[PDB]
């Protein structure tokens, strides 16, 4: 049992590393989306601020 | 170039009508007229125009007046003459208002008839300053055991409802309102809150279904509820807060107690950056215009607790922000934020996880705190508070389990407003310890059972700690006596 | 003097006409015509004798062709010892209804800073006995202070303990100056000195001056009324070689009133959304604050952080105008620990071992470290390290004391007590019997 | 005369437009009435925007302006030396006037490629982890970038004193001239600085030119330039120079103020679209000249505020993309005792191994190896690597305004590489170093003095040290 | 025609023209200037004024210059004797060598080959080089992005390049120098001095250079690519060559068309960038083309920023990108040169309609095993290394020798490295491969696999271990 539950742990925190890569890689994907979409709102809401002079 | 350079003006300026108490409309346009002439109008003077239509004067331009119409702009053409009327901005205030519906100007819009008062108020009135206030002392009860322990109210405060959509802000104001009906039914005339509620820029349907909310829970005979509505001209949301906070100014003056609810200021904000960028003033952040959080700040200012010199009224405000997907880090959002004397912060995973009052304790906040509680409250509450922070941190067995049973504990149905007493025979019940022997599903059937037992059984320890509003050693006795009776009946 | 006619009245701002005789820039105006002074600061020439100009309060009732008289001269406040104990407003008037403030001098808000050759190197470190502040970032007498934090971390009642013990413990004639905050607290602030006996109403022994521009007035009113409160304390400094203590309450408040008076004074605007001259002018503020070879100006400066960021302009701009900045979290704020200073972001420029000594800067690195890599023995030293940086009746820990109790801690010469012995107590001794009670009951 | 005398139009928050003028010079300094100055930035069809080297309340709409004729341009020379200016070269340490022979314009050209070479001899900071693992030459320009209050000013700092070995010595081409600017800075902060560099006697060879908060947008501006014309002084006449900018975040922050009241459109967070050519064209003129050109070189060691650690902001990302590398400060690092918190996986110097000493090399190739080895790690194997980690993490520690020689250094780095503190375990590093050091230098002057001769650990000199590291391990607590 | 200043603002100068406006695109000289200061026109605003954008400091300028047309968009010298040479923008020496003494002069701003000019077949450019001609081939009239950095040997790979497309057909090189600091300009100037792609003292120079440094105005960095664009079209359509134009950097030549469009006062779009982002791309990479004349094949060295790859520079960038090579420093670390990661490199002719089944097969075959290997890498840190496999060591050693075989001397690195540089055809790479593929040398060692040239090298060096 105790060879036999040292493999199981092992395996399971494969599974563990590779899930949470997988989240790693599309929460940067939206974090990249996020801060463009970031960068132009503001620039927009400089430029709509300096069309109204 | 520029607004009054245009051709007829010119042209009969140059070959050869009173322009200091009448104009005429250049341009109108999306609710904004250009008035040429006017020219000993004041700033945020009211004037008049042909058609019967009201307008306020927001920008005094060198050759023109940027003036926002109280309507459909369809009765104005450009040639139009507008007159000057001399006031500013007043609405009806007094007593006589007390269980109708009116509008952002003191127009009654419920069919009762016209109103009866006899005096009349600005809505641009400056707040009390330094010396005519004193501390806020005195509560003011909501009937909602989250909020009346954990983010106690008091009268003179300002309280900030925020949350997403369809998370239970109104419905914590509405509960708020008719909580107040045993103390108005009452004599003692010091306890006695009378509400208003601003509707600012929802539906008509919405208005009326809480006013029959209202007249259900007969707590309309000492409310006003001020609409503007959706379809409503920007100018009249913007100045419906405004008006109602004169209607409680009233109050407040007078030695009484009035509470006001602006639901909500999101939509006040909004139809103010409508008006400012369609009268061409520089944009902001998200749109907004620079003087928004001034708008914010001078209306919530105005709710004080005078003392006793100055007749000892109160105004309490609870402005209500709606954020979007949870994002308080807004604009509008941080300036009320910032405004007021703490939130209450009601969360949508609460709220379907059956936590109803959604209230979120770890981000809600009240700077009155404890000084705004009775002394059976307080005594309940510091121990109450104590064990949920504790719990949350390490969210320890007896933690966990300790902290899941005051979370069942905190919820409460909707229009059920419990009385003092009643909340601290609860929360005394459930800290003491006299739940730790219930598995948290219970916790519910159990609050319920018994204070159907402590309403019928135990009515005069009930109204001794409400004569003396704390938990006497002799009635400490008798609550201990009483949850360990029931405790072991229950099953 | 000069006369001009009001030409537009947009929101807050005016522009105003000069036939002759134009004021320069940042000159005071008045308005004649109306009940109570309403004062306009000049900002920008505009050209055909037209000048643009900053509201002091609403600007409602104006009228185009409004005459407006020219002062000659920045906005001036009564400076003196008979401003101490009173309360005015950001252009001198007393709001307190006792009465006119009969100084001997008047002084322009609007000054230069001092100059290189006047500036001091002299830093002595005022410990002012609570453990998370004296041990961790300590204050020193002279500089700049500064408190950040968000909305509900415990800034004013952080800033009310200084008030008290400081200000109490203290010879040098205070200034506070309420900047934007709520009307409410500053009533309460106001009784609450006046009964604590600082200050004193009658045979005036008042040792703190009061100035709040609150939140209901216009963006200009909360902008200047950082620079009164600064004209005060420059006063007690200057002319009377005082070393004063300047409580700002709140210096964020300044800044966004700044954010709100570039919005329509016609200037296009930066980042976030505040203006483009907020670095420099909140620098020509806050270089007056400082110790010169004549007196001292010690800061105490709440500011507050929008939306807990610290990377906002107006905060990150903030950091380096000031000596020891201690940071309250909304983190360990809803831990129930108080205050709610964050160990590792409340940085000291004092804090090395030339001027604190050896013992006080081992302990201050000491804590820190086992707090940021918070080995079971570790975390749990490094949670009653948590807990003991908590302070509630209030207590009274002196430096030594507490560097001593914090030592006792680190080592681990008090393993066995628990964890929540050391929340809300002072010293090691109160820990140790509060364990002791707590104890022997459960 | 409406060509060489201008009429003020308007004036606000710094900007003053100005009629006339018509044979003004673009970037040309005038001088208004009351004694201020200003620069000609936009010349335009109407009016001329300038850009006021003082306050608006002292100008005034009908105020005269009058032209000088020339570019904006500095004293340069030995004369400021000692001396504190401001971003003009007008004394501000009441010393008296600058005796400057020479002036020299600020906006220059950077040399070309011709006049160049590699970058070959070392600039020593002095510190460990920068001398051992971020290695900088003289004619780099190494970014100094980091949060708030994370320990930069305090690297140059002990650069600047570190040179005095050098500069109180004979070879008259190892001396090193320093220049600090001091871009919106507290004025109590840039005075305490002075301070500092002269009780270490760092003054004699340190210009300090300030451009404090309390300065007009134009002043914080130009300073930079003012100080790098200073330093390519040095540099075109065979002397080395280093000079700092501290910080650049805050230049471009006045850069940004001032086009944004001149109306120039802005970009991304308003910086106008020249902000990248703005620090460009700055910190392009720290170049090494080839022997035909006098072989001086200019060291620029810019200074750049992040905000949260966040890097890829436009001016980071600017400054980034324009120096040799970088040194990163961390907050996290600092309060976990590594201080100099220095983040050597993101460090960076491109130039750095073509300048280290050969001792150094030799020393901190195995270092960086295992440092790199360690943090891809952080059995019987690994543990091992990770504590060969923690024993070099632990030497890399420096206290404040005390730099060390660059044998120093290579005796510690050595004692730590070999295996020697393997014995030792973390907490004690720290002491025995310094006593280690005491040891090397009071009774063995002799190694310490030939392996700063001849640069290198030969094998003489290499046994010399094992046996010396071994005794006084075996003596040692 | 002779205008005058009327305005400078910055980089920005409007010029005021009495009779004769110079179209858009145009170079106007400034008079009196002590150096040669040239505008561009970018605009007509009116007026019989003209906005322009300088192409160098903008200091001194007085309103009221005398501004000159030149009727051309800028006239660079070109021919075969720019190469060894450097030259900006404007195409004047700055190498202080002397003048370039050509016989004709090409305008920049040029429009792309016709639509019936543009060869039609897509065909291998044969670069001599193992792991790219292989695994990731370059098209003729392609380009290339070099995702590589400075650790790596990335001069080296420029430099070895240049000499086999000189060698194996007759092409010359153009540098581009977009955005790039003088002090790597100058290192890879003595770099590529040194290694006898420029000579100094002879006519046999392989590259021509052109730079555009960092402290120049955003006119320039935005037209030195042009510049460069326009000294390799000259040899294509004047001498039938295959030329080969390297970009040490694309994103910069981005950034200083965002620079100028922000100057010149237009809204940005996305992040940032020009709205003209894609157009002023395409003008550009549009004429790196495959006519039929000759062919220009571009190698871009691409810098993407924030390690965002749907950037909008990096992502406008990758429209045009014919093919890839990621010069890995953990590939340098395990001793390979060229450091090209065999399995980050990606070529869009890899199909085996393009390069035949022959080439498509053993290329992917070699990728198999390489990721299968990587596999086994990571399976054999169980520290459990047996064999319970046969085939799983075979092809461990198979792929070894395969990876060490991805591994080649350059001539350009004989001065240093005592080794030969080999140059090895595409037939016999493919050979090469095919054979360690099919399992046949396995009694060879593993060292003989190292810094060879083809097979023939790798069996005598085999031979010669013992
Ligand atoms: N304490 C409660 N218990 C159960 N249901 C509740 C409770 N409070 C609110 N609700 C219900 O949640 C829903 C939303 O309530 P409510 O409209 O009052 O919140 P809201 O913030 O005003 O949302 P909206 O964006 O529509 O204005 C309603 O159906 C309401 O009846
Ligand atoms: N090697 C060190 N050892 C110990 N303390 C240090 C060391 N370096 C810096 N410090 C201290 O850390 C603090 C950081 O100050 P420092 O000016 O050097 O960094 P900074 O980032 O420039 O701060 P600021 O943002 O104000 O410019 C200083 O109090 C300094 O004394
Ligand atoms: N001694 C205390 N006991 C209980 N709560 C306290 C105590 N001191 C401060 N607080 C709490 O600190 C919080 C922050 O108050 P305040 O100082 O107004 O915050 P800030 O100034 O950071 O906006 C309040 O909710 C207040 O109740
Ligand atoms: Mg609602
Ligand atoms: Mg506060
Ligand atoms: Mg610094």
């Amino acid at each position: 049992s105790t060879t036999s539950e040292q493999s199981a742990r092992m395996t399971a925190m494969d599974n563990a590393s590779k899930n949470a890569s997988e989240m790693i890689d599309k929460l940067t994907l939206t974090f990249n989306r996020t801060r463009q979409a970031v960068i132009t709102k503001e620039l927009i809401e400089i430029i709509s601020g300096a069309a109204a002079l | 170039t520029g607004t009054a350079e245009m051709s007829s003006i010119l042209e009969e300026r140059i070959l050869g009508v009173d322009l200091e108490e009448t104009g005429r409309v250049l341009s109108i346009g999306d609710g904004i007229a250009r008035v040429h002439g006017l020219r000993n109008v004041q700033a945020e003077e009211m004037v008049e125009f042909s058609s019967g239509l009201k307008g306020m004067s927001l920008n005094l331009e060198p050759d023109n007046v940027g003036v926002v119409v109280f309507g459909n702009d369809k009765l104005i053409k450009e040639g139009d003459i507008v007159k000057r009327t001399g006031a500013i901005v007043d609405v009806p205030v007094g007593e006589e208002l007390l269980g109708r519906v009116v509008d952002a100007l003191g127009n009654a819009i419920d069919g009762k008839g016209p109103i009866g008062s006899k005096t009349r108020r600005r809505v641009g009135l400056k707040a009390p300053g330094i010396i005519p206030r004193i501390s806020v002392r005195e509560p003011m009860q909501t009937g909602i055991k989250a909020v009346d322990s954990l983010v106690p109210i008091g009268r003179g405060q300002r309280e900030l409802i925020i949350g997403d959509r369809q998370t239970g802000k109104t419905s914590i104001a509405i509960d708020t309102i008719i909580n107040q009906k045993r103390f108005n039914d009452g004599s003692d005339e010091k306890k006695k809150l009378y509400c208003i509620y601003v509707a600012i820029g929802q539906k008509r349907s919405t208005v009326a279904q809480l006013v029959k909310r209202l007249t259900d829970a007969d707590a309309m005979k000492y409310t006003i509820v001020v609409s503007a509505t959706a379809s409503d001209a920007a100018p009249l949301q913007y100045l419906a807060p405004y008006s109602g906070c004169s209607m409680g100014e009233y109050f407040r003056d007078n030695g009484k107690h009035a509470l006001i609810i602006y639901d909500d200021l999101s939509k006040q904000a909004v139809a103010y950056r409508q008006m400012s960028l369609l009268l061409r003033r520089p944009p902001g952040r998200e749109a907004y215009p620079g003087d928004v959080f001034y708008l914010h700040s001078r209306l919530l200012e105005r709710a004080a607790k005078m003392n006793d010199a100055f007749g000892g009224g109160s105004l309490t405000a609870l402005p209500v922000i709606e954020t979007q997907a949870g994002d308080v880090s807004a604009y509008i959002p941080t300036n009320v934020i910032s405004i007021t004397d703490g939130q209450i912060f009601l969360e949508t995973e609460l709220f379907y996880k059956g936590i109803r009052p959604a209230i979120n304790v770890g981000l809600s906040v009240s700077r009155v705190g404890s000084a705004a509680q009775t002394r059976a409250m307080k005594q309940v509450a510091g121990t109450m508070k104590l064990e949920l922070a504790q719990y949350r941190e390490v969210a320890t067995q007896q933690l966990l389990s300790r902290g899941v049973r005051l979370t069942e504990l905190l919820k409460q149905g909707q229009y059920s407003p419990m009385a003092i007493e009643e909340q601290v025979a609860v929360i005394y019940a459930g800290v003491r310890g006299y739940l730790d022997k219930l598995e948290p599903s219970k916790i519910t059937k159990f609050e319920n059972a018994f204070l159907s037992h402590v309403v019928s059984q135990h009515q005069a320890l009930l109204g001794t700690i409400r004569a003396d509003g704390k938990i006497s050693e002799q009635s400490d006795a008798k609550l201990k006596e009483i949850v360990t009776n029931f405790l072991a009946g229950f099953e | 003097a000069a006369t001009g006619r009001i030409v537009a009245v947009i929101g807050a701002v005016v522009d105003v006409q000069f036939d002759e005789g134009l004021p320069p820039i940042l000159n005071a105006l008045e308005v004649q015509g109306r009940e109570t002074r309403l004062v306009l600061e000049v900002a920008q020439h505009l050209g055909e004798s037209t000048v643009r100009t900053i509201a002091m309060d609403g600007t409602e009732g104006l009228v185009r062709g409004q005459k407006v008289l020219d002062s000659g001269a920045p906005i001036k406040i009564p400076v003196g010892p008979e401003t101490l104990g009173r309360i005015m407003n950001v252009i001198g008037e007393p709001i307190d209804e006792r009465g006119p403030i009969k100084t001997k001098q008047f002084a322009p808000i609007h000054a230069e800073a001092p100059e290189f050759m006047e500036m001091s190197v002299e830093q002595e470190i005022l410990v002012t006995g609570i453990k998370v502040v004296d041990l961790l970032a300590p204050y020193a007498k002279g500089g700049k202070i500064g408190l950040f934090g968000g909305a509900g971390v415990g800034k004013t009642v952080l800033i009310m303990e200084l008030i008290n013990n400081v200000a109490k413990a203290h010879g040098g004639y205070s200034v506070f100056a309420g900047v934007g905050e709520r009307t409410r607290e500053g009533n309460d602030l106001y009784h609450e000195m006046i009964e604590s006996g600082v200050i004193n109403l009658k045979d005036a022994t008042s040792k703190v001056a009061l100035v709040y521009g609150q939140m209901n007035e216009p963006p200009g009113a909360r902008a200047r009324v950082a620079l009164t409160g600064l004209t005060v304390a420059e006063y007690f400094r200057d002319q009377e070689g005082q070393d004063v203590l300047l409580f700002i309450d709140n210096i964020f408040r300044f800044t966004q009133a700044g954010s709100e008076v570039s919005a329509l004074l016609g200037r296009i605007p930066s980042a976030v959304g505040y203006q483009p001259t907020l670095a420099t002018d909140m620098g020509t503020m806050q270089e007056r604050i400082t110790t010169t070879k004549k007196g001292s100006i010690t800061s105490v400066q709440a500011i507050y952080v929008p939306a807990d960021d610290l990377t906002d302009p107006a905060p990150a701009t903030t950091f380096a105008h000031l000596d020891a900045t201690t940071v309250l979290s909304r983190a360990i704020a809803e831990l129930g620990i108080y205050p709610a200073v964050d160990p590792l972001d409340s940085t000291s420029r004092i804090m090395d071992p030339n001027i604190v000594g050896s013992e006080h800067y081992d302990v201050a690195r000491g804590v820190q470290k086992i707090l940021q890599d918070y080995d079971k023995l570790t975390v749990s030293r490094a949670r009653k390290i948590q807990r003991f940086l908590s302070q509630p009746m209030g207590k009274l820990v002196p430096l030594k004391e507490t560097i001593k109790g914090f030592q006792q801690i680190l080592a681990g010469e008090y393993d066995h007590l628990p964890e929540q012995a050391f929340y809300m107590v002072g010293p090691i001794e109160e820990a140790v019997a509060k364990a002791d009670k707590l104890a022997e009951e459960h």
